[PDB]
DNA sequence: CAGTCACGACGTTGTAGAGCGA
DNA sequence: CTGGCCGTCGCTCTACAACGTCGTGACTG
């Protein structure tokens, strides 16, 4: 007896490395309370809870944490007679594993399944729940991956007489292979057949014969695609078995409800015997895809569990204020907060606190939880780090949460745990996901990898969603510390324990450890709230369903694979095959036009016309595709120019795209079908229940995201299926449309009579002064129209009429120009930078310093005050309008208009406040993102890299790539000027940059010259446009507002006083100053 | 009419220019302070004090309503209110005006310029017109009382005194007057003398009668008095005070002057 | 009186951040 | 009887730092 496949997680253990802080030994003398015990101990791991004690690994009648598991090692713990009928089940995740018939000998599988893995085979495991809440694994047999090769080419290269020859060639090529890994691979591991297909690129491409080659394993396929015949192009070799499973079966989804049913010859899904289970499921089945069907109409998410977790660590080395390192054995995980939620109800079900050492939670925290109706925290106590981590990994295995969240779990909390478990202890992680062994359980940091967009985690049956990743993609904050995000998003001020406070709290006995506990739990509850606000699983599952990829790939694998998989589905049913590129400079093509703005402060109404989904619509309107493009003029000679094809010059080359009635574009088909689907969904959101409306909203957003990605997909140099001819054509046409819109507007409505001839409703919009309608700005797909001589009040509607008129004048029917908004005032500063107020009253800020993350709170608030004056004070508005009456240089030589005194007042107040000694240093924190690994920078002398290396020197928490590094700029004292030459005059910003925590602690003074210069800079940049767009004039005129002060250095003043010099100015009555001059002139004489 | 008015034109502007020509862009950075008595320019060169008074007598028309006013010469840290008098920068001048406006705590000066135009029709150089606000809370220390002793030197004599001082703090110098009018300076080396009166080595002055000795570690004199391009000039000692100091003035209404702080040797 | 070594400020380029627009 | 990566686009401003040059400025025979 025993499980068919060995379980690799720990079901038992009786020796382990005991590591524990010596400070937990309360009766020890202080001579012996430093550092950690570290030695091997021959006990079973224990856990303590409420005065009780258990083995961490025993499964039984008791238990300190919940379980949703049937097997444990080989023992079946289900109640006798447990045998649930499964009809419908929800799938949230899909695994693909290779099984071998020989390994499955003693599992009693029906011959149907054994055949499919006879030499070997790939098994798709659907992971899911029943509506009664049982965990399900359905093992689907019979999905093979395949790739294509052109028959003519391989027959020439290999001299194949038949499809069987090709299989012999392929087996041979794998047999004589380095590493010798394909031992005993045979021609019968392959099937090849001849099919007719077309390569998707170009309209001229003729259909041809290809060998389709079925392969039973991903390892094989990936090797053949790298190594078989590099000269011979391959098609679809990169497609995985899951994709094949999803696409080969109509309507099947990677996330959603399924039913089991009778298959081809009335075959049925076989229940696996518990000893043959691959996973920690309650029930498992063997089936083929014909035993499966989508259970349409079934809607709601089943009772999946979410674990929200957070670890806290303590350093153990000689320096206890150093940030803990994980690879250092003595830098221990001391607590793990673990919150278990039901995703279907949002209910918190369990609060579990793992603690190394005893830990009495404060009664105040227990009462707050009790008040909020939250379950009483179970506190689990451990004598050593290993027993605590083992217990946590055990809970993860036995409770098996389908979703895991936390905050910065991918960069910190998970890596630190896996480092301990794999480096210090030697625990194999491959059994700790859903599979019982051999599953993926892995973190990838960005590291040196030039390509990699984000850090990733894959745990085979466990969807990890990091709220740090979600939040930075949906809210713009200068800082993304959890407590800043809590204040910003949840509107909760919350205290947050410093890592430097933890050691003292730890060594201060159990109650203090309880305080660490309180913090850890409060953290995890905030993260719970964030999760249930944004409902990231609903967004992600919506995209997963639409794109036909699993939820995990939806989160970590990029944008391309989403379009690629949808394009693959459509290409298949059209008879096209997609080629694989072999192997692995600023821009590949010209992008959008941005018109030169008429820079200035506009107080006449400005209408904004903007094209809706411009690039998608262009792709549909002009039938753009791989399969519709030709480079050769020869290719379209049988067609009629104008009515059969577009001829267009792009990147200095003549391109042809045939129109839809010659061949319909695949990209066009995708976009049309999606946009139809989206309009259909949004038509139902009104007449829906609030619960259903949330889901529909998530669905329509998913469609929008996927439609938007299509243009980018074509533009990726070295991507999956690039076509820079399409990408360049899209932007070329867009450029032509933006200019066409401008030409039309200028010609047609140059005179008010002409506007009235089109729109009678304009007749009672006419304002005083001369009529003109001119385009002052435009960017990509928006155009801004200054409408002198019309009132803002009517403009919205007349502009919607004009937008619709321009539409049917100029552009083919998917293309649609819309009138989004009217500004009543607009400061058009520069390309991609403007501030304006919409006719309803709302301020819109674009591009400028006020909305950029980098700049500090002080400068932003002051800037927002100056802007709120220019737009929402009548007096200043008029004065700013009046600057424009004269050339900007004249304002250097005349008094600045009376109304702009208030704007002056704000700068004066900011100057006064910046040099306040009781300022709060948080107002002065600047930030920047580490875009890349610090040794991938060319210009090494940057403020954030300066702080990065200072943090690392100080063994502080080193920032991750993509984190925002906060800094302040410190006063250039002689002591600072020292430290710099102590690293081998006016120093660069980079040199005067410093960690704000350090700056607070050591009482380092801020550089007021920097921050005030930077204020006047932000002001100057924004309000250039009041003064002829001239920065030197603006800097001068703004600087004239500040009260200048002159007095000599105090030493000199003192010395002069001792030499009988008299005073003029302050410190004296004015008459004394007059008196003193009358002595001065005659003594100077 | 402006509440306060100042004009230089014709010979008067020829005068002020004649006065400024030797200044050589030294004073262009400065405090400028204004009252009923006239205009006063103040700056520090190598730490030591420098001044140019301009009494109301040198101005073609004048006024002064309001408290003393004070400006910095540099306009927007680039141009300056004294740039006009760097005589080769505008050979063409015919009039310059100052006017002031605004109430007494927060005034603004405006400066306007007119030039020859192939004829004396005085076209305005409108683009060059300058504006500068008053210093809100300035504090400046200025000379007081009377010099205790005065001595009068020609261009040969004053330059030879600059030769008679050492060049730096490593070469301190002592100025003296011995009984019966033996004015002197020496630096261990570079000893010189002039014979005082109340031909080459004779010096004229007032209160020349009193004997004294004062020593100076300051480097400044060799540099400052050279780069104000002194011609003939007066020593004007303030010998009496706990710290004594020496005002070295030039000659003519270009009475640019610099005051040198000395050793308080009792 | 002019050939001259030297100095603080200016314009220019590249990088990097970070947003804008699809 | 065991192995792999990764994988939207281009435009634009602005700050910052590095690099070269420019007008000034006291200067010597
Ligand atoms: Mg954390
Ligand atoms: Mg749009």
């Amino acid at each position: 007896t025993g499980p068919t496949q060995r379980h690799t997680y720990y079901s038992e253990c009786d020796e382990f490395r005991f590591i524990a802080p010596r400070v937990l030994d309360e009766d020890a003398p202080p001579e012996k309370r430093a550092g950690v015990h570290d030695g091997h101990l021959k006990r079973a791991p224990k856990v303590y809870c409420g005065g009780d004690e258990r083995d961490v690994l025993r499964v039984g009648s008791g238990g300190f944490w919940p379980r949703r598991s049937r097997l444990w090692g080989g023992v079946d713990h289900a109640p006798a007679g447990f045998n649930p009928t499964v009809t419908v089940f929800h799938v949230y995740d899909i695994l693909e594993n290779v099984e071998h018939a020989y390994g499955m000998r003693a599992a009693q599988f029906h011959a149907r399944f054994m055949d499919a893995i006879t030499p070997t085979g790939t098994v798709i495991t659907l992971l899911g729940l029943t509506p009664e809440g049982h965990r399900v694994a359905v093992h689907v047999y019979g999905t093979r991956q395949y790739f294509y090769m052109n028959k003519e080419e391989v027959d020439r290269h290999l001299q194949c007489r038949a499809p069987r020859d090709l299989c012999e060639r392929m087996a041979a090529a794998l047999r004589e292979s380095p590493g010798a890994s394909f031992r005993g691979i045979s021609a019968d591991h392959f099937e090849a057949e001849v099919v007719e297909r077309t390569d998707v690129y170009y309209y001229e491409t003729r259909p041809a014969l290809f060998y389709r080659v079925y392969v039973r394993s991903g390892r094989v396929l990936s090797y053949l695609c790298d190594n078989f015949c590099p000269a011979i192009k391959k098609y679809e070799g990169g497609v995985d078995a899951t994709t094949r499973f999803i696409l080969d079966n109509p309507g099947f989804v990677t996330f959603g409800w399924y039913r089991l049913k009778p298959g081809r010859n009335n075959t049925l899904a076989q229940p696996r015997a518990p000893m043959a289970f691959g996973t920690s499921s309650d029930v498992e089945f063997n089936c083929t895809a014909d035993n499966l069907a989508i259970e349409g109409g079934m809607s709601d998410l089943p009772a999946y569990k979410l674990m929200c977790f957070d670890i806290e660590c303590k350093a153990g080395g000689e320096d206890e204020l150093a940030f803990p390192v994980a690879g250092h054995p003595e830098d221990l995980v001391i607590q793990i907060s673990c919150l278990l939620y039901d995703l279907s109800t949002t209910a918190l079900e369990h609060v579990l606190l793992f603690s190394l050492g005893s830990c009495d939670l404060p009664e105040s925290h227990l009462n707050e939880l009790a008040a909020r109706g939250l379950p009483t925290p179970v506190v689990l106590e451990f004598d050593s780090e290993f027993e605590m981590l083992l217990a946590f990994m055990t809970l993860v295995k036995q409770y098996g949460p389908e979703f895991v969240t936390g905050y910065n779990i991918i960069n910190f909390d998970w890596p630190f745990l896996l480092a301990k478990l794999t480096d210090i202890y030697k625990v194999p992680l491959d059994g700790y996901g859903r599979m019982n062994g051999r599953g993926v359980f892995r973190v990838w940091d960005i590291g040196q990898s030039h390509f990699q967009k984000r850090s990733k985690i894959k745990v085979n049956g466990m969807v990890n969603i990091d709220m740090y990743g979600i939040i930075t993609d949906k809210i713009k904050l200068s800082s993304y510390k959890l407590n800043a995000v809590a204040e910003a998003v949840l509107k909760d001020k919350k205290k947050d324990l410093s890592y430097r406070d933890i050691p003292a709290y730890y060594a201060a006995g159990p109650a203090q450890r309880g305080v660490i506990g309180e913090y850890c739990i409060q953290d995890s509850l905030l993260v719970g709230q964030l999760f249930f606000k944004f409902l990231p699983h609903l967004e992600l599952s919506a995209v997963a369903r639409l794109a036909g990829i699993n939820i995990t790939r939806t989160i970590y694998d990029g944008q391309q694979i989403r379009v690629f998989t949808c394009l693959l589905r459509l290409a298949d049913q059209k008879g096209f095959i997609l080629p694989d590129t072999q192997g692995r400079r600023h821009v590949g093509y010209q992008g959008a036009r941005v018109l030169d703005p008429t820079s200035g402060f506009h107080v006449n109404p400005v209408v904004v016309f903007d094209f809706a989904s411009l690039y998608p619509s262009i792709i549909q309107a002009h039938n753009l595709c791989f399969s519709t493009l030709s480079l050769r003029a020869d290719a379209v000679a049988h067609l009629e120019a104008g009515k059969d094809y577009l001829e267009i010059e792009v990147g200095g080359r003549r391109l042809f795209f045939v129109k839809a009635h010659v061949r319909e574009s695949l990209l066009s088909i995708l976009l049309r079908d999606w946009l139809a689907m989206r309009k259909q969904i949004r038509s139902r959101i009104p007449q829906s229940s609030p619960e259903e409306a949330v889901l529909l909203d998530k669905q329509q957003a998913a469609i929008k995201v996927v439609c938007n990605s299509v243009y980018g997909f074509t533009g990726v140099q070295h991507g999956l299926l690039p076509c820079l001819h399409v990408a360049a054509t899209v932007t070329t046409i867009g450029r032509e449309m933006l200019l066409a819109t401008r030409e039309y507007v200028h010609a047609r409505w140059a005179a008010f009579e002409q506007l009235l001839a089109d729109f009678p409703e304009a007749a009672d919009m006419r304002a005083p002064g001369p009529y003109s309608m001119r385009i002052i700005y435009g960017d990509t797909d928006s155009i801004f129209v200054l409408c002198r001589g019309l009132t803002a009040a009517g403009l919205t509607a007349v502009g919607d009429k004009m937008a619709s008129h321009i539409s049917r004048a100029l552009f083919l029917p998917p293309i649609k120009l819309e009138c989004e908004k009217t500004f009543t005032k607009l400061l058009l500063i520069a390309k991609k930078k403007y501030i304006g107020v919409i006719y309803g009253g709302k301020m819109l800020i674009k591009g400028v310093d006020l909305v950029r993350k980098n700049n500090c709170a002080f400068i932003n608030r002051t800037s927002r005050a100056l802007v709120d004056l220019l737009f929402y004070d009548d007096t200043v508005s008029g004065a700013a309008a009046a600057l424009a009456e004269r050339p900007a240089e004249e304002w250097l030589a005349r008094p600045l208009p009376e109304g702009l005194q208030a704007f002056g007042a704000v700068l004066v107040d900011a100057h006064r406040r910046i040099t306040d000694p009781e300022r709060d240093i948080q107002d002065f924190v600047l930030t920047a993102e580490l875009s890349r690994h610090p040794r991938a920078y060319t210009n090494k002398r940057l403020a954030h890299l300066t702080v990065y290396y200072k943090l690392m020197a100080r063994r502080a928490q080193v920032p991750s790539i993509k984190d925002r590094i906060p800094y302040v700029i410190v006063a250039q004292t002689r002591e600072v000027e020292e430290t710099v030459a102590r690293l081998a005059r006016k120093l660069l910003v980079s040199e005067l940059a410093e960690d704000p925590a350090y700056a607070i602690a050591h009482g380092v003074a801020l550089n007021t010259d920097y921050y005030f210069s930077h204020l006047l800079g932000a002001a100057c940049v924004t309000f250039k446009a009041l003064f002829g767009n001239n920065a030197k004039i603006t800097e001068s005129l703004l600087k004239r507002f500040i009260p200048e002060v002159w007095h000599p250095p105090d030493d000199v003043a003192a010395r002069l006083r001792t030499a009988g010099f008299g005073a003029v100015g302050a410190g004296a009555t004015a008459e004394e100053t007059r008196r003193m001059l009358h002595r001065a002139f005659d003594t100077l004489a | 009419g402006a509440p306060c008015q100042v004009v230089l034109q014709g010979a008067e502007l020829n005068g002020i220019l004649q006065a400024f020509a030797p200044l050589r862009t030294s004073l262009l950075d400065s405090l400028l302070v204004m009252g009923d008595r006239g205009i006063l320019i103040h700056n520090t060169i190598f730490g030591e004090q420098v001044f140019l008074p301009l009494e109301h007598s040198q101005f073609s028309r004048y006024r002064w309503r309001g408290p003393t006013a004070a400006f910095l010469s540099l306009v927007d840290q680039k141009r300056s209110l004294l740039s006009v008098f760097r005589a080769n920068q505008y050979p063409d001048l015919r009039r310059v005006e100052l006017a002031i406006t605004g109430q007494a705590p927060f005034r603004t000066l405006v400066q306007r310029i007119w030039t020859t135009t192939s004829d004396g029709e005085a076209v305005e150089l409108a683009s060059e017109t300058l504006m500068k606000r008053e210093l809100t809370s300035f504090v400046v220390l200025v000379p007081q009382g009377t010099p205790d002793v005065q001595l009068r030197l020609t261009r040969p004599q004053l330059t030879k005194v600059l030769n008679a001082t050492g060049a730096d703090s490593a070469t301190p110098t002592t100025f003296e007057l011995g009984v019966n009018g033996k004015f002197s300076v020496f630096t261990t080396s570079t000893c010189v003398t002039f014979a005082a009166r109340e031909n080459a080595k004779t010096v004229y002055g007032e209160n020349t009668h009193r004997t004294f000795s004062v020593v100076v570690d300051d480097c400044s004199m060799r540099a400052v008095l050279r780069r104000l391009q002194v011609g003939g000039g007066t020593l004007k000692f303030f010998l009496t005070t706990p710290v004594p100091s020496l005002c070295v003035t030039a000659t003519g209404p270009n009475a640019v002057s610099a005051v040198f702080l000395l050793k308080p040797q009792k």
